[PDB]
RNA sequence: ACGAGACUCUGGCAUGCUAACUAGUUACGCGACCCCGGUCGGCGUAACUUCUUAGAGGGACAAGUGGCGUUCAGCCACCCGAGAUUGAGCAAUAACAGGUCUGUGAUGCCCUUAGAUGUCCGGGGCUGCACGCGCGCUACACUGACUGGCUCAGCGUGUGCCUACCCUACGCCGGCAGGCGCGGGUAACCCGUUGAACCCCAUUCGUGAUGGGGAUCGGGGAUUGCAAUUAUUC
């Protein structure tokens, strides 16, 4: 038997969004295509469907760290803003997007609405978890 | 560097002039003699007179020293 | 075990000049001036200005 | 209309609503632990109060 | 693949400015006036054209597609805010504007602020820094 | 229970200085060999602690310079590490045979000192330290690893080991060789 | 009863001695008493100029005071804690009783 | 009944890691994850030093279990493979015949000091008048 | 009370007021 | 002290291609700097041209990474 | 006698002491999931200070050894040792036409005092530009820029007196800047296990004033305030 911490994250994610992908019940929005995932950004990411591998990474940090919400999870994708001749600061990442993709993962039998403002996992999703981590150990075995 | 100040040696030559019998080589026995006997008001002060009693012991086991 | 009392001022003159009185004892630096002495400053309302007391 | 045009500016933020409770002076406050004084005496006051020196 | 295929473009003509296609397609068609590097990964997310490929080998079917979205995007869902020139003040109609509309758009804007003599007009004829900052100590390419 | 340790990948043994003024100050002969060029420091704390100092931390220590790089030390070792395989994969011998002999052959023999009152070029011919040899051998290497990686298509760990494969035979075409050879010749002009 | 002593003062050696009186009281008293908790201290600063003009070289003061904060629980009823907290008080000890 | 275990920790600028070692089976884990799997990847040598200087008999019988908080990443890196020694040499002195103690001990000395006495150095405070401990702000003359 | 300053305010005004 | 101002290739030529399949795997080290220094390349096409050469099974790669790949010719005993 | 030293604060260490449901650890039980063990800052309870907090103590003195020295004051090197030069605070006689009358209900003289040089209200200015100088910020790139994923802190601040204006997890709406009902915190309790950046991994880019650099400039939308034009800020 083996979890997700003694099996590689990268992996691990990059797995858990093919998985979301082949699945094909996420419920997409239509403003994926054109919109920033932060104020910090410059460009759209490269990656055509990254809601998945962002769906995939909020689900590993939920696994990971329960009681987070929106502005908690907004906390984790930041970075410096290079705010061109004044210096760099830190800025939070976009709102909507980690409602959207906790919405979304609410919608599916994956997160369950943790008591006093959290978001757990349900035991189906921490299942799930489990046979993708399993699934990946197993390939690079 | 490491050069003793009036109150160390002048301490160091009182203590040895009044008192011999209980005071030696080693350095914690002699330091706590200097506790004992004598008010200092701190350690580093305690450790340094120490120190010189027994530099100056170490001398008069030897020969005689004029001070 | 000492004291030091200055007068600063205009006495008996147009330009400015300060007095000191010292005798005794009188340290200045270290932690152990803060316990020992007891400074106090104060003023004098004189009729050709104002006068400073500095005693320790 | 005197008693009412004495206050057609209203003063609740800025400089000018805050002072020093010593020297009514508005330049350099403290508004540190509500201690809303100016640097000056804050200095000359400061051993009374408690603050001293170690660092 | 690798190789190059046969009638390959080197300099396209695209609304009479030279473009080269030995560039990406996401940023040689950036050179013209009025579109940047975040709205051409929007023109060429509606349409069908991959981002891998370069400009000289897109085939002209795809070339007029991405003409009509860059000229009118409004009814191929791209939002009203996304766009340049939103609310303008004459007829009040969202627009994208293209380079020598931009151009002309800037001169009309320009001269209607002279002939209303405004504060910001009188500084554009001046030849001043309009936008308000200490120009005491710097912009020193004003006067020989 | 190790018979052997290994810098990675890379033997530490069957390696000799030939110069023998520099025994004791290139340290890569199995008391001070290490598996990776990143240890704790508290090197240059004393007056000559920094001979036990191994020449490949050495090395990763002065590469990081012209201030965008300071600090960043993971980066220069992972440098270090594909540089040493481009040299072990174009020469064919060991990494660490070639850093030892490129340390011999680019080092200064003798070098020109200032002499005289102030503003005369007079100037007096010394020799090196030994310690002092190594540093500028080091130092011209790092640096002629630098100017050669500035505004070009090749890459930093590609133009660190070209320098060293260079200085290895001497060639008169790395960067480190024609400084030396125009220090000699400089401080043998006015001798 | 469930009743708490929050002991604070600005210097400690006579926040020291009034807690050592308090719990050397509860041991005599015959009865059971936790040990005083002792909180981090909360450090105030503020740095300010020395001239009151604008010259000479920036030179800053470096102010500080720190406050202590102890903890003290006892398992008696309302009249022990005031006849315990009643007598021999410091002048510089600030003291406050709290009950659940 | 009897249960044989030691606590030890380590730093090296603010960040402890305190081990865990008891009987059980060989495995060392530091907060759920395995030594191989640590980022950074740079430093899974110095990581691994003292498990591969000593050998995997040594970690035979015991299991590890370390948390680490505080620091940065190569101070948290140099914290745990000092706390893992330091766990080891502690834990065979407890429950050993001390000579196992001494053969480990001489050859972690002879490779670093550093894996088992602490570094002691930390930051120096800032001083007005400078961007830093030591450095001063540019003075201007005429 | 209804206000309940902190610790440090507490101590802030009780100088002011000695002051 | 000419400046030769660097026209990079984008896509293959006919004979670009094959003077690069007859003598790029046999170099001693292949790297997409030196590529495109011998070859006059654009740098993305000595990364596809790698790429494309390691899925046929002619180059053997020692190393990978974000900022640096090396690539080998395979053995020859 | 003063100044230095001496003194105080802080950092480095003690598996020993005194104590912790506002800090935890280790065991046991109840849970979730994987293949009999592993993971969980999930829940609860019998010991303790190993982590944390802070009080009293201890340790380091040129103490030991080998040299140099009038064998005096001392210097060099080394072993054991967490340290064999941590940093700051305080700081003498004598003065300077040094700065402050715009910190002061500290102040002498002089001026003004109702058509005021006190006072209050409204508008403007302190930001105005052929130029010169100083302290600085951002870059001139491929040890790099962009796009995803991974993972790590310590000093601090916080609902106020005339004094309106605090820090914010959570659920909804919108790309984002932001918006109403919704809870906690007079604070090791809530923000908060302060998921900080630089770094690490993998694509895109490839010597081109280029996807470096983001000055200047046009259009639109929000918050603060009685009011933003000479763009407050985003």
């Amino acid at each position: 038997g083996v979890t997700v911490k003694d099996v590689n994250q990268q992996e691990f994610v990059r797995a858990l969004a093919a998985f979301l992908k082949k699945s094909g019940k996420l419920k997409v929005p239509e403003w994926v295509d054109t919109v920033k995932l932060a104020k910090h950004k410059e460009l759209a990411p490269y990656d055509e469907n990254w809601f998945y591998t962002r769906a995939a990474s909020t689900a590993r940090h939920l696994y990971l760290r329960g009681g987070a919400g929106v502005g908690s999870m907004t906390k984790i994708y930041g970075g410096r803003q290079r705010n061109g001749v004044m210096p760099s600061h830190f800025s939070r990442g976009s709102k909507s997007v980690a409602r959207r993709v906790l919405q979304a993962l609410e919608g599916l039998k994956m997160v369950e609405k943790d008591q006093d403002w959290g978001r757990k996992l349900t035991p189906q999703g921490q299942r799930d978890l489990d046979r993708i981590a399993g699934q990946v150990a197993a390939a690079k075995k | 560097g490491r050069v003793r100040t009036k109150t160390v040696k002048k301490a160091a030559r009182v203590i040895i002039e009044k008192y011999y019998t209980r005071l030696g080589n080693d350095f914690h026995t002699n330091k706590r003699v200097c506790e004992e006997i004598a008010i200092i008001p701190s350690k580093k002060l305690r450790n340094k007179i120490a120190g010189y009693v027994t530099h100056l012991m170490k001398r008069i086991q030897r020969g005689p020293v004029r001070g | 075990k000492g004291c030091e009392v200055v007068v600063s001022g205009k006495l008996r003159g147009q330009r400015a000049k300060s007095m000191k009185f010292v005798d005794g004892l009188m340290i200045h630096s270290g932690d152990p001036v803060n316990y020992y002495v007891d400074t106090a400053v104060r003023h004098v309302l004189l009729r050709q200005g104002v006068l400073g007391i500095k005693v320790k | 209309g005197h008693q009412q045009l004495y206050w057609s500016h209203p003063r609740k933020f800025g400089q000018g609503s805050r002072s020093c409770r010593v020297c009514s002076n508005r330049h350099g406050l403290i508004r540190k632990y509500g201690l809303n004084m100016c640097r000056q005496c804050f200095r000359q006051y400061a051993k009374d109060i408690g603050f001293i020196k170690l660092d | 693949s690798l190789v190059i295929p046969e009638k390959f473009q080197h300099i396209l003509r695209v609304l009479n400015t030279n473009i080269d296609g030995r560039r990406k397609i996401a940023f040689a068609i950036t050179a013209i006036k009025g579109v940047g590097r975040r709205y051409a990964h929007v023109v060429l997310r509606k349409a069908d054209i991959d981002l891998t490929k370069r400009a000289g080998e897109l085939t002209e079917d795809e070339v007029e597609r991405v003409i009509t979205i860059m000229q009118n995007p409004r009814q191929y869902k791209i939002p009203d805010w996304f766009l340049n020139r939103q609310k303008d003040v004459k007829d009040g109609k969202y627009s994208q504007v293209l380079a020598n509309g931009l151009d002309n758009k800037l001169r009309e804007d320009l001269e209607r602020l002279k002939k209303i003599r405004a504060h910001r007009g009188l500084r554009h004829f001046w030849g001043l820094r309009v936008r308000g900052q200490h120009t005491k100590t710097t912009g020193r390419r004003g006067r020989t | 229970t190790p018979d052997i340790k290994l810098f990675g990948k890379w033997s530490t043994d069957d390696v000799q200085i030939n110069d023998i003024s520099l025994q004791d100050y290139i340290a890569v002969k199995e008391k001070y060999a290490k598996y990776l060029p990143h240890s704790a420091g508290r090197y240059a704390a004393k007056r000559f602690r920094k001979a036990q100092c191994p020449i490949v931390e050495r090395l990763t220590n002065s590469m990081m310079m012209h201030g965008r790089n300071n600090g960043k030390k993971l980066m220069t070792v992972r440098i270090v590490k594909h540089a040493f395989e481009i040299i072990h994969l174009l020469t064919g011998e060991n990494p660490l045979q070639v850093l030892v002999n490129a340390i011999i052959n680019s080092g200064p023999r003798e070098d020109s000192t200032r002499i005289g009152r102030a503003g005369t070029v007079r100037r007096q011919a010394v020799d090196v330290s030994p310690l002092r040899r190594v540093n500028q051998a080091i130092w011209l290497l790092c640096t002629g690893a630098r100017e050669a990686a500035f505004r070009n298509i090749k890459t930093i760990a590609e133009c660190l080991a070209d320098e060293l494969i260079n200085a290895a035979k001497g060639s008169s075409n790395s960067y480190a060789i024609k400084k030396k050879d125009e220090l000699e010749r400089v401080a043998k002009s006015n001798r | 009863h469930r009743i708490r002593i929050t002991l604070t003062s600005r210097n400690v050696k006579s926040l020291e001695k009034v807690c050592a009186d308090l719990i050397r009281g509860a041991k005599e008293k015959n009865l059971k008493v936790k040990g005083p908790v002792r909180m981090p201290t909360k450090t105030l600063r503020i740095t300010t100029r020395k001239t009151p003009c604008g010259e000479g070289s920036k030179t800053w003061d470096r102010f500080q005071m720190r406050i202590h904060k102890r903890l003290i629980d006892l398992h008696s009823p309302s009249e022990i804690v005031k006849q315990i907290t009643s007598i021999s008080i410091e002048p510089g000890v600030e003291v406050e009783v709290t009950i659940a | 009944g009897p249960l044989q275990s030691v606590q030890v920790f380590g730093r090296k600028k603010t960040a402890t890691a305190v081990a865990h070692c008891k009987r059980g089976n060989g495995l060392i884990k530091v907060n759920g994850r395995p030594l191989e799997m640590i980022e950074p990847r740079t430093l899974q040598y110095k990581l691994l030093e003292p498990v591969l200087l000593l050998g995997k008999e040594r970690f035979a019988g015991v299991d590890i279990r370390v948390r680490v908080k505080g620091g940065g990443h190569v101070a948290q890196i140099y914290a745990i493979r000092q706390s893992i020694s330091k766990a080891l040499v502690a834990y065979y002195q407890k429950y050993v015949d001390e000579a196992s103690k001494k053969e480990i001990k001489d050859i972690l000395i002879q490779y670093d000091r550093t894996l088992l006495v602490a570094d002691p150095r930390r930051c120096e405070s800032k001083k007005f008048g400078g961007p830093g401990a030591r450095a001063r702000y540019q003075k201007s003359y005429r | 009370m209804a206000v309940q300053i902190s610790k440090k305010r507490k101590f802030v005004a009780d100088g002011i007021f000695k002051a | 002290k000419v400046r030769d101002k660097l026209n990079n290739l984008v896509l293959f030529d006919k004979a670009t291609y094959d003077k690069l399949c007859k003598e790029v795997p046999n170099y001693k080290l292949i790297t997409p700097a030196v590529v495109s220094e011998r070859l006059k390349i654009r740098g993305s096409l000595a990364r596809a041209a790698l790429q494309e050469l390691l899925s046929k099974g002619l180059i053997k790669l020692v190393s990978k990474h974000r900022a640096q790949v090396i690539y080998t010719r395979n053995t020859k005993g």
